[PDB]
């Protein structure tokens, strides 16, 4: 197959760990195919800007797309991917309703969170959720709360102010036992941690849970002294042989030119996913060709790309032991058969 | 003076287009009129919405009436903000302050939370559909945290029609273990019917139970099933049938050729259609106000395409939006006033119960005053 | 009167069962005896679950 297999990319910031990891991982690509990054810097929230960029990449004839999406523009993107039969790789938050052309390289924590809450004798607790797509995980809880009969006092951070936190915590500490779940983004978690450090983070019967796939990245140093419990999840193991070699090589190369966030790790893994699919396609000798028509995305009717279906199957079929874990995909197009590491942080203790 | 207009209508919405046509004939005049270009599509397919919106934009439409769903809000609002093109909807109001979007549907959280307090509720279920967002769900949960309520929130929007019967019964079996005699059915007409037709089967429409139908159309459904069971049924209605304009509109509505105006013969009118009719009135009033004020609105040329780098909005759109927001008229729904953000204000939401004789109003609700009681 | 004998043919049994339901008299307290040689012939799916 041709080595000019142009691939797209939608990113919010030119300089960031995620972008740097995506740029680096391509260097390791020694496969006969040559994948082009073809990055476009686009604001995620604005759906119009994104539709412009996605149609531009359609004009270029891009075979596959990698990028991020937020709550506002998940639907829009998803819709275009199921209509033009064009695949879209992403490490962003996973969604319940989606096409088969959207490959989400982020296993869902909703199931595991339920198990962890179940194991501990949790009778009542407070839930803190970010509106940034966390709602899918809220319903699950509210649905399991009825089946299993615990009380959940949800509070939203997006529409909560300092006074809101003050009142919530004041009403919370009136209870003898204090249990809290904190679903948040990567950056919102740091600000909320700062908020709780100011007060109400004493550690007097306070038990926090952090529904973030990456718990080592977060700076919980302030929590190692106050004597408070916190439980979290990890998806990436740095000690294992493949992660150790990958981290050593990558950090040595970068220094010759810290620990990556889980988002950056998934970004790096996605390059491997796309490369594996295209390597297997070249090996399987499948006829892939891009017509120069480059029809406008807003073509009435928009004929699906004939080959784009098989690509999807190929991208779904790939399987390998990547950095984060073993990479696999369900029929719906979501990570399957993976492992998470439960991790409690004691005053001086990181216990798996 | 014809002014170009665009219209979007969800696949399978016949009454609303009929009310659109009726409003056209009613408010059309020799000196002013509207030229609507219509498109019918699946509003939950953002691709189709984008295609239709871009086609109409290319057709030089000054404003676009239409509907939207939870999977098409963001697309539409972003396009309107970027292109400074207005959008008039009876669909659910945005959870935000998005500009260039006029909303004909009043909010409901205030009336809902006042009513739940006129009855001194502490332990109630909340069945909700995964549509029109979860804004009211969040409001209810927050007020629960403040007031120490006990809310059992359950989703029913992801239920297969083929296997619908088994799930609902198990749902109510679960609720029974908690003695949940109180329920809020926050769903659209169709699912409210599909649920009321399964409360009856299991005999949960009796003296002990209370139901609150969190919808602006209370009569729209079929309440003749539960009038007589003995159970309370409360709800909200914006379209007051004891009004003058409403009665005249009904006179013109019942005497309508269903061969031409599907859904028109019946004496009932759904709130979506009522808001569509009022929307035609709104557009005419704003555009005629522009004509009287001599505001210059005209597309000298052609709007190339929706997708164009850079985006170059045409600067008369602000005038159109301000005119649309600066209109104060009476209509079927009641008094129509807007903010600088587009949300409606100074409106009255009539409250209703169900009695063996039939639905009867007991009070109303306005943002300024309170829940107000007459009967 | 929590107990009743519906000695009628299929059609009127249906027309009555469709008015016990409306008024919610198909509940735990009530008992009905359908004095007919055809029991299934009617529509009993309405009252199986009351
Ligand atoms: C990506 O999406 C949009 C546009 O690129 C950005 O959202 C927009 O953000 C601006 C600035 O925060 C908002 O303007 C301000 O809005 C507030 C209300 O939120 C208002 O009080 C201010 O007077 C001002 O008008 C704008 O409303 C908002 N638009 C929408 C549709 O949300 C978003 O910030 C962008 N993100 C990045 C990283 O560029
Ligand atoms: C689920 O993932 C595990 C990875 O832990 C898979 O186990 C590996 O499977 C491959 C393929 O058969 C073997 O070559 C490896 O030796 C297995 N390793 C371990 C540690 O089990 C497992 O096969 C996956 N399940 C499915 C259905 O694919
Ligand atoms: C069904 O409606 C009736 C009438 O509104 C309710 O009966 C009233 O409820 C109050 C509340 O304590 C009781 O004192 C009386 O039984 C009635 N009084 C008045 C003034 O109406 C009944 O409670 C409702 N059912 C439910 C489950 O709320
Ligand atoms: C409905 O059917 C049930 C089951 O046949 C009846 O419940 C029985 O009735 C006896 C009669 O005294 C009571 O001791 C118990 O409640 C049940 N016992 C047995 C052995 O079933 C119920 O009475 C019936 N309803 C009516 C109105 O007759
Ligand atoms: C907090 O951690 C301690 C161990 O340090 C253990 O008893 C339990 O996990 C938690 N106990 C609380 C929160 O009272
Ligand atoms: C990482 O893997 C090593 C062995 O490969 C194991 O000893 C260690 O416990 C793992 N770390 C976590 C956090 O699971
Ligand atoms: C606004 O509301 C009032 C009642 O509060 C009602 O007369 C009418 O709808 C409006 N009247 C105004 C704005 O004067």
């Amino acid at each position: 197959f041709p080595n000019n297999i142009q691939i797209g990319g939608l990113f919010p910031n030119q300089q960031s760990q995620e972008h740097a990891a995506f740029r680096f991982a391509l260097s390791q690509l020694t496969e006969p195919p040559k994948l082009l990054p073809q990055i476009d810097i686009v604001n995620i929230s604005d759906s119009f800007e994104m539709t412009y960029r996605f149609c531009s990449q359609f004009s270029k004839g891009v075979y596959a797309i990698f990028g991020f999406y937020e709550r506002r523009t998940v639907n829009m993107l998803t819709s275009f991917c199921g209509a033009l039969h064009v695949c879209f790789i992403t490490p962003s938050f996973p969604v319940d309703t989606s096409n088969q052309f959207v490959l989400q390289l982020r296993p869902e924590l909703q199931e595991a969170l339920i198990s962890i809450i179940d194991h501990y004798k949790w009778q009542t607790f407070v839930y803190i959720y970010d509106a940034d797509r966390g709602l899918s995980v809220l319903q699950r809880v509210l649905d399991t709360a009825a089946e299993k009969n615990w009380q959940v006092t949800a509070v939203n951070i997006l529409t909560t102010t300092e006074e809101g936190y003050r009142m919530l915590f004041q009403d919370l500490e009136k209870k003898k036992e204090r249990l809290v779940v904190v679903d948040c983004e990567s950056e919102r978690l740091n600000a909320i941690l700062g908020q709780i450090v100011k007060l109400e983070k004493n550690g007097i019967g306070y038990h926090y849970i952090l529904a973030n796939l990456g718990f080592m990245d977060i700076d919980l140093n302030k929590f190692k002294e106050s004597g408070a419990n916190v439980t979290g999840f990890q998806l990436v193991n740095y000690t294992d042989t493949i992660p150790a070699r990958i981290m050593q090589q990558w950090r040595t190369s970068d220094s010759r030119d810290k620990r990556p966030k889980y988002t950056s790790a998934l970004t790096y893994d996605g390059v491997k996913v796309m490369a594996e699919a295209f390597q297997s396609l070249r090996r399987q000798r499948i006829d892939i060709s891009r017509r120069g028509n480059a029809g406008d995305c807003l073509a009435n009717p928009a004929v699906p790309w004939g080959q784009g279906i098989d690509i999807q199957r190929a991208l779904q079929q790939v399987r390998f032991e990547g950095l984060t874990g073993n990479v696999q995909f369900n029929e719906k197009g979501r990570r399957t058969n993976y492992t998470l590491h439960v991790i409690e942080m004691k005053h001086d203790g990181i216990r798996k | 003076n014809s002014i170009q207009i665009g219209g979007l209508f969800p696949r399978g919405a016949d009454q609303e287009y009929s009310a659109f046509r009726v409003g056209m004939v009613q408010f059309s005049t020799s000196e002013f009129r509207l030229t609507p270009h219509i498109d019918n599509l699946e509003v939950a397919n953002s691709f189709a919405v984008t295609n239709a919106f871009c086609s109409q934009f290319s057709r030089g439409v000054y404003a676009i009436f239409g509907f939207y769903d939870k999977k098409s809000v963001n697309t539409i609002t972003s396009f309107c903000g970027t292109l400074h093109v207005s959008f008039i909807t009876p669909s659910f109001p945005t959870d935000g302050t998005h500009p260039f979007v006029i909303q004909m549907r009043p909010d409901l959280k205030g009336a809902l939370l006042s009513l739940i307090e006129y009855y001194q509720w502490d332990k109630f279920a909340y069945l909700y559909d995964s549509d029109r967002g979860l804004s009211t769900l969040q409001a209810v949960l927050d007020s629960a945290a403040e007031k120490k309520w006990q809310v059992t929130a359950i989703n029913v929007g992801n239920i297969n029609n083929d296997k619908k019967d088994e799930t609902y019964r198990s749902l109510f079996q679960d609720l029974e273990l908690k003695k949940e005699r109180r329920v809020i059915l926050d769903c659209e007409r169709d699912k409210v019917n599909d649920i009321v037709d399964q409360v009856i089967t299991i005999g949960k429409h009796v003296k002990g139970y209370h139901y609150i139908i969190a919808n602006l159309g209370f009569t729209d459904g079929d309440l003749l099933k539960i009038q007589f069971g003995g159970a309370n049924v409360s709800g909200f209605q914006i379209v007051d049938y004891d009004d003058s304009l409403v009665s005249k509109f009904i006179e013109r509505w019942s005497t309508l050729e269903e061969k031409e105006y599907p859904g028109a013969h019946t004496a009932t009118i759904k709130y979506t259609s009522a808001l569509t009719y009022d929307a035609v009135q709104v557009m005419t009033e704003a555009f005629r106000n522009l004509r009287k004020q001599r505001i210059e609105i005209s597309r000298r040329g052609n709007a190339g395409d929706c997708l164009a780098n850079p985006a170059v909005p045409w600067g008369q759109g602000v005038e159109i939006e301000r005119a649309l927001k600066q209109v104060q008229v009476e209509g079927l729904s009641g008094n129509i006033k807007f903010d600088q953000n587009g949300k409606r204000i100074n409106y009255t939401i009539n409250i209703m119960e169900l009695k063996t004789n039939g639905p009867r109003k007991i009070g109303y609700w306005s943002e300024v005053d309170k829940m107000v009681v007459t009967l």
